[PDB]
């Protein structure tokens, strides 16, 4: 099978700029290749087919280019529409492949997270669940790690992420972590800790509360 | 206008299989190749394999082999992709593509079918309300809508008056149930002097439940 | 009578009137009496005898060699046609008859070409033949004691998209995509020169086998063709029956077909067999129309026959009526009656009599009488049918001549259709009086030097216009 | 069939 | 009749390279006619034959004519794990040319093709292919209806049916008024023949260099018969088009099957579905009736009538002999939806061997009585066998018997003058419409000037 390598997987990008995305085949593949756009939530449009030509209809600012294993869409002067995902696919050979997208994001100034944690609730402590929950909201760039610590020691077991799509306002992120425990072991432990190391801080922002104590 | 119409989102148990459909319309689906294409937030996308529906030749990757099977019934100017017992590896959006001028090429796409496996039946969703801790210029407040399956269930605050400051969050799959969370922002002096509600319903159980935000 | 009512002015102008008329050139003849007028009535006024100038038609036999009772031994010596030359004496407008006997001798030599279609649709059929040869000489060996017999094979022209041009492996064998092996194709090779020693047809036929091409018509036009003009390659005869045998078991390629494979340069009718015995010209020629087909079939003397299985019977037969004197007959599913086939087809080919005439002045004008089955005249007919090998049959002919052509002496030929042997007929017209040689320029005796004394008149010597100058 | 074929 | 033969204009082609093969008018955007000359044994960059295209402006002295070039390489396309391939060596670009518009269309009825996977392949075949040019913006596009991707394999599992292979589209072509290109494709369905249609804007807007299998939606193609009287009926080995059918909405096509029903011959006359109107047989075998046909309304009436030309037609002698001279047969179309019933004119040739009938041109009307007139080319005729063309002249019940002009061929012995034949166009520009006659073998081209009747 060919695979196809697409870069970069992300690139944060401005209206009007100028765009290349690329693709990387593991042998020649003679510029029979297509690529594809994936409006938000949407399905998939056709932008090229067989390396260069532009489906009927696309608007003129997109372009293909290469030859061998190598090639590369082009946006001139990005327009709003234009931030989406992007893949390419292989048809040299059966199976057709793709490559593992790119997504062309809003570039904006870095904003830290609101990070706030909320202890289970007594209706659900009452049914014998135990969820813990950590919003980290309002935070750029997209890339963000947490980390949820019982007692001090870091815990993996039992966590929930889900991420929202760039916020069409102020084109920030969001992210909600939910640490699910058994009411049982909710009460084996104490201090319940939502650690978020972001590049606008070089110390995480830790969010804490103890068991019992208000 | 060249348009291919696929059938509707599927719920399907382990074990059991699912047929979709590809419609053709503005054209004769004799016309070109179909092909059938898988897409995972993850894993990404994946082609299944194609169809001549002129003479029912196919073609698959064998990951696909046993799995999926793609026939066409041009009496009915259609396609179909059809998955054999199903596991939580199936659950994706499958879609059908057809080439506009290249007989290889892949330029043409259906909306896509939805696939969700689980062994769940109905279930309304648990909501719980989340207050603060125990103080700054705002306060976020919070909804968990727990165990409840399937999409979609929606979500408001005060029935939709709080139109600013919310996040409500991706429902995740954990173990044949969703679970989804909510959080709204407003100033200290809002609340919770004044009272804050989480709206969830959910259509396919016909639930719909109130959860007030209180202080601890 | 005509001969007195003219007032002719001379004894060439007495014979014109007609064949009747006689002229008196007597210098002592009354001067009232006619010098133009009927022998008798010349006569009766004391016309000198040895002054009458009247010419009489006639027909003398020059060469008669008797009809032969057999064709063996020696072909020189084959005599069919009787007499063989003729001469005739013809004057103005008159008519002279003379007969003809033609006879299809027993025990002529014959000529057998064996022309097969090998293309893949034949596989079946070249076992049959195994030994063709021997079982064809002890049959045709009742007919005739002197047999020679000859082979060649056809497919058609070895070019896309006639041939199948891949992969490389198909060159070399077309039957490469099926399991199996055949020859690679070929458009037509000459295998064996005619001859008498049949174990030769017997054992070139064992090491015959077929080859593969695409499209059902074949190409056997082509090798019809080089099979007539090839005369030294193929070793024709000059005396003996040709019979060129054709087999196929398809419909064939015509003139014009060949632009599917980019060929458009007609048929030259030209031998182009060399020494590889394979037909070079088979991808840069067109196939040969029915016409020129036929043209060359006459001109050597070749009696084509269509031996073709039941399912193009009625093709072939249709063609054959497209080139007279071709004959069909049906090949049983795989060529196993072909041996009575060639009995049969000889029979029919040696059933006809036809004369035919060649060089004919514009000014004559021949009819027939023929008389074929127990003496039966039959008027108005040039030509015999339903014979027999051995059978003799004659013609009444009658040459009449137009007037007097300018030329005194021609001749023509009375052949019968396929025959070597034919009847000369050395015409000559006696328009002149004998006495015209005698005739005395600037006479004396016609106004003192002014005429011309001929045949006891006074002509209008040249130079000169009006009747008395 | 319609080729050179028995 | 008013043919000028006295002062003739001349284009030549390289030596060995068939210039004058095929050729017609071509009216640029200005309105200036020029003479496209297909010449299909012109030699490419490999030194191989391939074929060209000639574009030749008008000039009363003629002499040698610009190139119109077109990509001669060999394609080769590694796709679906499959190897498509294009052979175009010996493909005899401009065994036709046609124009329409602003655009030229050049055959190459003979070049071949492939598709190999792994060990198996589809077989190496020549189902021809078409290239299409508008000279003064420099665009190009190609046609290729015949083109597939199945394996020798299947084609012997459905027993040949629907087999395109050999189809040598571009054998024959013409082009509606509305910018329909027809081909006729002698070799398709294992030589029944077929025609393909496609818009010519939809070509061009569909093709793109390098792809070689593409689709055209708007594309129509005649069907397969399991009909034996099709058999290698070579049905498209020439076409024409016209109005039969009454409706001056539609086109209908006529075709010719030189060898329909076991060498008979037949022409067919179709509505652009290809659903039967009319068909006429030939008057005897091997004839080559349908070789050529001639659409033009000779008689005044407004209404079409058909010319076929069966050069092969030999004639009945004294002696129960035959005569290889050609024929040639005209039939009006009646008013009404009626049947166009037996031949109303019959005209033979004389010469044997000439081939009368080869080929059949509308001239329009030539002398300007009211009546369009033809030409007829023996290629092979004369008293001296260097070829002729002849004109005959229309009038109220048909065309003439007797030919009002003789041109005798002003080339050398075997030059082929009349193969090729197109009038019913003013080149020069004095009110009346000219004739141009291709010479391949001596690869020139003849053009006859009209002049007022003497
Ligand atoms: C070889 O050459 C022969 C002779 O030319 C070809 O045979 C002829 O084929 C044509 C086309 O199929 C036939 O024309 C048709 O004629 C029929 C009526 O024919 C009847 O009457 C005829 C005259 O009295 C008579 O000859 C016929 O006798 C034949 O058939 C009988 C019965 O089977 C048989 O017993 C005899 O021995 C003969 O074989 C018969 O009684 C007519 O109805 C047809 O009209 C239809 O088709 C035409 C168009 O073709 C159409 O216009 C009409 O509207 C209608 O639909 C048609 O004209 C002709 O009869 C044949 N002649 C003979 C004597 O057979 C043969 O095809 C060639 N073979 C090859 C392979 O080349
Ligand atoms: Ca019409
Ligand atoms: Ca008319
Ligand atoms: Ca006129
Ligand atoms: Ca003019
Ligand atoms: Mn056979
Ligand atoms: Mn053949
Ligand atoms: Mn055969």
């Amino acid at each position: 099978d060919i695979l196809m390598t697409q870069s970069p997987s992300s690139m944060s990008v401005s209206l009007g700029d100028t765009v290349s995305i690329t693709c990387h085949a593991s042998q020649g593949i003679s510029s029979n290749i297509g690529w594809l756009q994936q409006k938000p939530g949407k399905s998939f449009m056709g932008l090229i087919y067989y390396g260069t030509n532009l489906v009927d209809g696309v608007p003129s600012r997109f372009s293909g280019s290469g030859s061998g294993a190598d090639y590369s869409l082009t946006i001139s002067s990005l327009d709003s529409e234009d931030f989406a995902d992007y893949y390419c696919v292989q048809y040299a050979q059966l199976p057709y492949t793709f490559g593992g997208g790119t997504k062309l994001e809003i570039k904006r100034a870095d904003a830290a997270p609101t990070v706030s944690i909320f202890p289970p609730s007594s209706e659900q402590l009452t049914s014998g669940g135990a969820s813990v929950v950590c919003f980290l909201n309002n935070f750029y760039p997209k890339d963000i790690n947490v980390k949820w610590k019982i007692d001090g020691s870091e815990r993996q077991n039992g966590v929930l992420n889900s991420w929202t799509d760039q916020d069409s306002k102020d084109s920030t992120y969001s992210m909600s972590s939910t640490l699910t425990l058994t009411k049982d072991e909710y009460e084996r432990h104490n201090s319940y800790t939502c650690e978020a190391t972001h590049k606008t801080s070089t110390s995480p922002i830790v969010k804490s509360f103890n068991r019992n104590e208000c | 206008e060249v348009q291919l119409q696929q059938s509707g989102a599927e719920l399907v148990k382990p074990g059991a299989s699912v047929k979709l459909s590809c419609t053709a319309s503005g054209f004769n689906i004799k016309d070109t190749y179909v092909h059938w294409v898988k897409q995972r937030p993850e894993q990404g996308l994946e082609w299944i394999g194609r169809i001549d529906p002129a003479n029912g030749y196919t073609k698959y990757d064998p990951k696909f082999q046993g799995k999926a099977t793609i026939t066409a019934d041009t009496s009915s100017n259609t396609a179909y992709l059809q998955l054999s017992s199903l596991t939580s590896e199936d659950t994706a959006v499958y879609y059908c593509v057809r080439p506009l001028y290249d007989y290889y090429a892949m330029d043409y796409w259906g909306q896509g079918t939805s696939v969700t496996v689980s062994s769940a039946k109905t279930t309304a969703p648990s909501v719980y309300p989340l207050a603060p801790v125990c103080t700054g210029s705002s306060v976020t407040l919070g909804c968990l809508v727990k165990g409840y399956f399937p999409e979609p269930v929606t979500l408001t605050w005060n029935s939709g008056s709080l139109s600013s400051g919310v996040h409500t969050f991706p429902a995740v799959l954990q173990s044949d149930l969703y679970t989804l969370s909510s959080s709204v922002t407003v100033t200290s002096s809002t609340w919770p002097s004044q009272s804050i509600t989480c709206n969830v319903a959910h259509p396919a159980s016909s639930t719909k439940v109130d959860k007030k935000i209180e202080p601890r | 009578n005509i001969c007195t009512t003219r007032g002719v002015s001379s004894c060439q102008q007495c014979l014109a009137v007609s064949p009747m008329c006689a002229w008196c050139s007597d210098e002592a003849l009354p001067l009232g009496s006619p010098r133009c007028d009927l022998k008798e009535n010349l006569l009766k006024d004391n016309c000198a005898p040895e002054s009458i100038e009247f010419p009489v038609s006639e027909a003398r036999v020059l060469e008669d060699r008797p009809l032969s009772d057999k064709g063996s031994g020696d072909s020189s010596q084959v005599t069919q046609v009787s007499p063989q030359r003729i001469a005739l004496r013809l004057r103005p407008d008159d008519s002279k008859n003379f007969s003809i006997q033609v006879r299809q001798v027993e025990d002529y030599p014959v000529d057998i070409y064996y022309l097969m279609d090998l293309s893949y649709s034949m596989k079946d059929d070249l076992w049959s033949i195994q030994n063709l040869g021997t079982k064809l000489a002890t049959q045709m060996r009742k007919l005739t004691s002197n047999l020679r017999i000859g082979f060649g094979a056809f497919v058609d022209k070895p070019v896309s998209p006639y041939m199948y041009i891949s992969p490389p492996e198909a060159l070399e064998n077309p039957c490469y995509d099926m399991k199996t092996t055949c020859l690679p194709m070929f458009g037509y090779k000459h295998v064996l020169t005619l001859t008498d020693q049949v174990t030769r047809f017997n054992e070139e036929v064992k090491k015959q086998s077929v080859s593969r091409n695409r499209d059902a018509p074949e190409g056997g036009f082509d090798a019809i063709m080089q099979a007539t003009v090839c005369d030294e390659k193929i070793g024709w005869r000059n005396d003996a029956s040709h019979l060129l045998v054709f087999t196929t078991d398809a419909k064939t390629h015509i003139a014009l077909d060949g632009r599917l494979a980019g060929i458009v340069q007609p048929n030259d009718g030209q031998c182009h067999v060399g020494s590889d015995n394979h037909y070079s010209a088979s991808t840069t020629m067109d196939y040969p129309s029915l016409g020129l087909m036929t043209e060359k079939l006459s001109q050597k003397n070749i009696n084509l026959i269509f031996a073709v299985t039941e399912n193009v019977v009625n093709l072939y037969q249709n063609y054959s009526e497209l080139i007279p004197g071709t004959t069909v007959g049906v090949l049983s599913m795989d060529s196993s009656n072909v041996l009575q086939l060639i009995v049969d087809a000889y029979g029919k080919i040696r059933s006809k009599v036809e004369l035919e005439v060649r060089d004919l002045p514009e000014e004559l004008s021949l009819s027939f009488n023929a008389t074929c089955l127990n003496n039966e005249v039959i008027p108005g007919l040039k030509s015999c049918m339903g014979l027999k090998i051995g059978d003799t049959v004659s013609f009444s002919i009658e040459a009449k001549v137009r007037g007097c052509p300018q030329e005194k002496e021609k001749s023509f030929t009375i052949k019968p259709v396929g025959f070597k042997d034919s009847l000369i007929v050395q015409v000559t017209f006696d328009c002149d009086c004998a006495c015209q040689a005698q005739a005395e320029p600037n006479s004396h005796r016609c106004n003192n030097g002014n005429g011309t004394f001929e045949c006891g008149v006074c002509r209008c010597g040249p130079g000169w216009l009006g009747s008395q100058c | 069939g319609r080729g050179d074929s028995p | 009749l008013n043919l000028d033969p006295v002062q003739l204009t001349f284009y030549a082609g390289p030596n060995g390279s068939q210039f004058g093969f095929s050729l017609d008018f071509h009216k640029d955007s200005h309105g200036r006619v020029a003479i496209v000359v297909g010449a299909p044994r012109t030699l490419g960059p490999s030194q191989e034959e391939t074929g060209g295209v000639f574009l030749c402006p008008w000039r009363a002295e003629g002499g040698q004519c610009p190139s119109l070039l077109f990509d001669l390489r060999d394609e080769t396309r590694n796709v679906g794990s499959q190897t498509l391939q294009t052979f175009k060596a010996r493909q005899g670009l401009g065994a036709s040319v046609v124009s329409w518009s602003d655009v030229i269309v050049a055959c190459a009825p003979w070049q071949h093709w492939n598709v190999l996977e792994k060990t198996e392949e589809a077989e190496k075949t020549p189902v021809g292919s078409c290239f299409l040019a508008q000279p003064e913006s420099g665009r190009r596009a190609e046609y290729s209806p015949c083109r597939g991707n199945t394996l020798s394999r299947i084609y012997v599992e459905n027993d040949f049916s629907w087999d395109k292979r050999y189809c040598e589209a571009g054998f024959s072509s013409v082009v509606t008024q509305a910018g329909e290109l027809v081909l006729g494709a002698p070799g398709g369905y294992y030589f029944l023949g077929l025609l393909a249609q496609a818009p010519v804007a939809d070509i061009f807007s569909s093709y793109r260099p390098g792809i070689l299998l593409w689709h055209v939606s708007s594309q129509s193609l005649s069907f397969d018969s399991s009909n034996p009287e099709y058999f290698d009926g070579y049905w498209g080995y020439s076409v024409a088009v016209g109005e039969f059918d009454g409706d001056l909405n539609t086109t209908e096509y006529v075709v010719g099957a030189p060898t329909w029903s076991w060498t008979l011959g037949a022409v067919e006359i179709l509505d652009s579905y290809y659903q039967r109107l009319h068909r006429l047989r030939g008057e005897q075998m091997a004839s080559y009736f349908g070789h050529s046909v001639a659409v033009t309304d000779v008689n005044g009436d407004g209404r079409h009538d058909l010319l076929v030309g069966a050069p092969l037609y030999m004639e009945s002698r004294a002696d129960r002999k035959l005569a290889e001279v050609g024929r040639v047969y005209l039939f009006l179309q009646p008013r009404g939806p009626h049947a166009l019933g037996a031949p109303s004119l019959l005209l033979t040739g004389t010469q044997l061997y000439g081939r009368f009938g080869s080929a059949i041109a509308p001239l329009g009307d030539l002398d300007r009585d009211g009546y369009n007139d033809i030409a007829v080319a023996a290629p092979y005729g004369g008293p001296s066998g260097r070829g002729q063309v002849l004109v005959f002249l229309g009038q109220s019940e048909g065309l003439r018997s007797r030919p009002s002009q003789v041109l005798d061929s002003p080339f050398p012995t075997g030059s082929a003058f009349g193969f090729s034949l197109r009038g019913a166009v003013d080149i020069d520009d004095n009110g009346y419409p000219d004739l141009i006659v291709g010479a391949y073998g001596a690869n020139q081209v003849a053009v006859y000037r009209a002049q007022p009747v003497v």
